[PDB]
RNA sequence: ACAGCGUCGCGAGGGCCGCACCCGGCGCUGGCGCGACGUGAUUUCUGCCCAGUGCCACGACCGUCACCGUGAAGCGAUCCGC
RNA sequence: CCACGCGCCGCGGCGAGCCCGAGGGAGCCCCCGCGGCGGAGCGAGCGCGAGACGCCCCGGGCCCGCCAUGCCCCUGCGGGCG
RNA sequence: CGAAGGGAGGCGCGGCCCUUCCAAGGCUAAAUACGCCCCGGGACCGAUAGCGGACCAAGUAGCGCGAGCGAACGGUGAAAA
RNA sequence: GGCGGGCCUGAGGCGGCGGGGGCGACGGGCGGAACUUAAGCAUAUCAGUACGCCCCGGAGGAGAAACCAACCGGGAUUCCCC
């Protein structure tokens, strides 16, 4: 047989995400001294495009704590944000869409997003266009608080993680169609090399499971057990369930 | 005579004493660079029995080597082959531990000769073993009858040559008569005599 | 003798003969060839000497 | 069988080499382990077994001698010597 | 082709064409026996009058297949040289080899050796207190193992049919046949013994 | 191939790959995501069948199903239970 | 073709013997020089162990070992005789 | 997992002997092996042979992106007369 | 909380010296095939070979018994004959 797709896809090499040309990472201002007790006001400088990703960036300037210049920080962008808005990251910061404060802090029902996972985590969770977190409910004995992901998956998180209060903007993005294999083409070119994509069933025996016969066919079951080999997994992994169905 | 009850007391390494040394001089290799030069023999009885003398050119160092069988260097898991060499995990190495430690302190320090290994430390991942290295162009060791045998050339990387203890031992020299009869100047050596065909001139 | 030269054989089909050959199709590695090895070359292991009681 | 078999086999005298005044390890060795036993004490297996000796008696005692050390012969030398401090209790 | 042939217990060649070399020709012997001469002929230069090799012992050839015959063995036993008087430093330098290794085994062996020994000592000439050159040229290197053991070949001796006939039972062939058996004699015996102990 | 259309897995103490090992890629990523698959724009629809074979159960533990550990016997190798 | 192993045939020397083994001899066509093989076989072994004839060949007869079976007796699951 | 008197004696296991040695440290000459290169010799080959290469420039001329591959070519006469 | 000194562990420099790389053989250490033979082919064989890597020296390695034996015993190693 010959390495699948999949396989040879994890040696990296031309399967790399396409990174040149992207601002930076976008992560949520360091927990900081002035941060645990009070709150640093930053100034939005600019709110820009970053090249693989739908929902917009923003540089927010924030005062340098440590000496005397000024530091610059690349947040993903909450919708309403503008340009000249004056975001607080802190511990005593107030309810309003960019400042950064502890979950704790965060009133139940309020729509988050770069949640921390774990406190300290510089952002995680709630980070594509559109997507957001809502505060569930505070437990004050265990420090923590129940936050349902944008998947609606309810996770136990510390109530010292940060959170930026809002929804992430580029908000229905999907909604239009690509229309055309061009437009796919030009949204991939600023990922990484997954497009275009050939079915399994249209590859040659060798270089897919699904392979080819006289007719194009799965041959066996597309489910494949969760124990699979590296190279075996190819349809659909520990289906609990298959088809389309009420619900 | 101090020595004799360090040698009792290093019989004793379960004994709850020595197992609380023996935890914080491993949690503190731990934290040490593989090969690290130890300015005294952390065991100065077992040093001593190797041939360690505390005069200059005579140098200590410890080496880590982690603990567990070979894996074969074979691509993708995949010995082709007839089926007997079809394996790659279960492999035991062919030198022990003791030895590849002194192989490894022979490599990062080329100029030096190798006299001896003894175990100082051992883990769930590593074992550390103390090496005995001689400066063959000190001139204490040169002007020494006991020692200037290293200073001659053919001592020149001993243990790159399985001459050292724990290289002889895998060579199974540690064994002497039944069981030890074909492999004495070498393995290699005994299988050439015995299958050479002697063609006498009067044959 | 004859095998120092690197030489495999073309192979039916170029109409040419089934004998190893090297590169520019010469022939080689045959005791027929000119450069070619001894068909059972002669060896040092021969007995030279009889023995007499 | 190994020896042939002569009948009057022993047609010289014999030099009598053996014995050579078998010796223990002498008072200055067992004074030196005294001194590291007070110090050290018992290993853990040495332990569990002195226990045996006090209640479970022997054969589960050799068992675990044997499994721990590796001959019966030292495992028995083992049993015999944690005697006197089971006992002694 | 086939027929009766005894068939081949020969390996078949390995390392042929590539390997270690497994072929030894010996067209250099007849050179390496002159080599040979002239490095003993050169060390014999090197000491005139000391032998090239050292008294060494008369030893039995080991194993019951060679019982009655004696060898050239290592070296004299310290039993040995206690006989002659000689620490082991004074034997090895006037030439007789010394093993410390060796445990004699038997009183005859000590006996043989020591007489070997106290002949070697009346034959050994010690050139001492200043070289005498016309003395030490004089003196004549001996050449060949010092004192080659003789195997005597056996011979024919004569005796009284009257005292033999007492040393040996009658029916000798059954002695010798009670005692190769006796062992299984036994051993029959005392599994017989059990067998009865079962009608019981 | 394609846009569209489904299906599947997965909340990072993860998933899927690379990978002799040390360590990597997706990932400067975060479910409007990433990986795995089918079918192949619209328009209109997609029936019945879970026996078989897959797949999935914080779905039970029924019957089986190992080292280890633990008993019993033995002079011990061992053997027999659990 | 050469080496090596085996079978058989011829030939030469010597004969219950036979043999330039490796080697050693200020010596390498000279001299000296072990195993080995043959001389006793048969049985898994413990072990036991050949004469009765005969140009030669074949056969019969008988002896030895292995296996059975009687009988007698020492130093006895041993010896003798069949 | 981890001994203290311990190892071995060409069928394991337990006992009892007997013979025979002392591992878990080190050194060591000699006899032995062997190419390049040098030196001699041969019942060797005699220019399609002998090294691939006897030719004043052979691992050269040439070929291949490269790793690598790899030739052919001796003789006037006594004297260039 | 500083301020010196001894020990110990390290850090930077400077001086003296040493290492490195080469050799189509011999030698030591490792990683390690397959064609092949089995008239197929899995164990086996080829072969503890080719080849990859490391390391010396003129030799190397081995080497003064935790040896062999079973005797009217021997006695480090290497090499040859068997």
């Amino acid at each position: 047989g010959r390495r699948i797709r999949v396989q040879r896809k994890g040696a990296g090499s031309v399967f790399r995400a396409h990174v040149a040309r992207r601002l930076g990472a976008a992560k949520l201002r360091a927990n900081d001294f002035a941060e645990r007790t009070g709150s640093v006001r930053g100034v939005v400088k600019a709110i820009l495009h970053d090249r693989g990703r739908g929902a917009p960036l923003a540089r927010v300037q924030f005062p340098n704590m440590r000496g005397e210049g000024r530091v610059n920080e690349l947040f993903i962008a909450p919708e309403g944000m503008y340009t000249g808005q004056e975001v607080f990251s802190g511990n005593k910061a107030t309810l309003h869409i960019g400042n950064i404060l502890p979950v704790g802090n965060i009133p139940e029902g309020t729509y988050v997003c770069n949640v921390e996972e774990k406190p300290m985590d510089r952002g995680c969770l709630a980070r594509a266009s559109g997507t957001y977190c809502l505060v569930v409910a505070h437990n004050m004995e265990t420090n923590k608080t129940r936050i349902r992901l944008p998947s609606g998956q309810k996770k136990l998180i510390s109530s010292k993680a940060r959170a930026m209060i809002g929804l992430v903007a580029g908000g229905g993005r999907t909604d239009k169609p690509l229309l055309k294999a061009g437009n796919a083409y030009h949204k991939y070119k600023a990922k990484r090399n997954c497009w275009p994509v050939v079915r399994g069933v249209a590859m040659n025996p060798v270089d897919h499971p699904h392979g080819g016969g006289n007719h194009q066919h799965i041959g066996v079951s597309s489910c494949v057990p969760r124990n699979a080999v590296p190279g075996q997994k190819v349809g659909l992994i520990a289906a609990r369930r298959t088809g389309c169905s009420g619900g | 005579g101090a020595y004799k009850y360090v040698q009792e007391l290093w019989r004793k390494k379960q004994s709850e004493a020595l197992h609380y040394l023996f935890r914080l001089r491993t949690w503190e290799y731990r934290q040490l660079n593989a090969i690290k030069r130890c300015s005294h023999p952390t065991r100065p009885e077992k040093a001593r029995r190797l041939g360690y003398k505390a005069k200059r050119g005579y140098v200590v160092y410890r080496v880590r080597v982690r603990r567990g069988g070979r894996k074969r260097q074979c691509v993708h898991g995949i010995s082709y082959g007839k089926p007997r060499n079809i394996g790659i995990v279960g492999l035991k190495p062919s030198r022990s531990l003791r030895a590849l430690a002194e192989q490894k302190v022979g490599r990062r320090l080329p100029s030096l000769r190798v006299l001896n290994s003894y175990w100082v430390a051992q883990d769930g991942s590593y074992k550390w073993y103390e090496v005995i290295l001689i400066d063959p162009f000190h001139p204490w060791i040169r002007n020494d009858p006991k020692i200037n045998w290293i200073c001659n050339p053919v001592m020149k990387r001993r243990e790159c040559r399985g001459l050292t203890s724990a290289g002889r031992k895998a060579r199974g020299l540690h064994n002497k008569g039944i069981g030890a009869m074909k492999l004495r100047p070498s393995k290699r050596a005994a299988w050439k005599r015995n299958h050479t065909r002697s063609l006498r001139r009067y044959r | 003798a004859g095998v120092q030269c690197t030489a495999h054989s073309w192979g039916p089909g170029r109409a040419v003969a089934r004998l190893p050959r090297k590169h520019g199709g010469i022939g080689a590695y045959a005791n027929f060839a000119r450069g070619g090895h001894m068909a059972h070359p002669t060896t040092v292991i021969r007995r030279w000497c009889r023995k007499v009681n | 069988p190994g020896k042939v078999f002569n009948l009057k086999k022993g047609g010289a005298v014999v030099r009598i080499v053996r014995k050579k005044e078998e010796r223990k390890t002498k008072p200055h060795q067992e004074f030196v382990k005294s001194i590291i036993q007070e110090c050290t004490g018992m290993a853990p297996y040495e332990m569990h077994i002195i226990e045996l000796l006090r209640m479970n008696k022997d054969r589960h005692a050799l068992r675990y001698a044997k499994k721990r050390l590796g001959n019966i012969k030292r495992a028995k030398a083992k049993r015999d010597q944690l005697s006197v401090y089971a006992r002694n209790i | 082709m086939g027929r009766n042939v005894a068939f081949s217990n020969m390996r078949r060649y390995k390392c042929t064409n590539k390997g270690p070399n497994l072929i030894k020709n010996w067209f250099n012997q007849p050179a390496r026996k002159i080599r040979r001469r002239q490095t003993r002929l050169q060390k014999a230069k090197a000491i005139f009058p000391c032998p090239l090799q050292k008294l060494r012992p008369s030893v039995t050839r080991c194993s019951q297949k060679f019982n009655l015959t004696q060898r050239i063995g290592r070296g004299f036993t310290l039993r040995e040289l206690q006989g002659v008087g000689l620490s082991a430093g004074k034997a090895r330098q006037i030439g007789i080899a010394v093993d410390p290794r060796r445990k004699n085994k038997s009183e005859e062996s000590v006996a043989r050796n020591v007489a070997r020994l106290k002949e070697y000592l009346s034959k050994v000439t010690i050139f001492s207190k200043q070289a005498k050159p016309e003395e030490i040229q004089q003196a004549i290197q001996h050449q060949g193992v010092v004192m080659p053991v003789v195997n005597p070949k056996p011979v024919i001796t004569t005796g009284s049919i009257a005292e033999a006939k007492k040393e040996v039972p009658e029916n000798l062939f059954m002695y010798l046949r009670n005692a190769r058996t006796a062992r299984n004699r036994a051993r029959l015996a005392k599994r017989d013994a059990e067998r009865e102990a079962a009608a019981k």
